[PDB]
């Protein structure tokens, strides 16, 4: 399971960055699953 | 061949460095340079 990471400042509001930019690798972990579908996690707010 | 200290700069997941025709150039950093070799002739 390989993860390839890059990060960049952006002065946009709403819109994918335009341009060229490589990621590198970040990591390449020995798993070996089965893997089929995933999904994101994000983080909410309270007060 | 000759170990070489090595002005490239590699990345930190880059183990070795290829030229042109894929052939070993530089190794985690020192660089390869072949010895001297040549042809010999006879006047
Ligand atoms: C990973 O798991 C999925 C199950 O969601 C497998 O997909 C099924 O595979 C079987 C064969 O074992 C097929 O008969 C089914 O038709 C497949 N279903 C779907 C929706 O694709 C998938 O083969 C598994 N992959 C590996 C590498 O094990």
């Amino acid at each position: 399971f390989k993860i390839y990471s890059k990060h960049t400042p952006i002065n946009l509001v709403r819109d994918l960055p335009q341009g060229f930019s490589a990621l590198e690798p970040l990591v390449d972990l020995p798993i070996g699953i089965n893997i089929t579908r995933f999904q994101t996690l994000l983080a909410l707010h309270r007060s | 061949g000759v170990l070489t200290e090595s002005n490239k700069k590699f990345l930190p997941f880059q183990q070795f460095g290829r030229d042109i025709a894929d052939t070993t150039d530089a190794v985690r950093i020192l660089d390869i340079t072949p010895c001297s070799f040549g042809g010999v002739s006879v006047i």
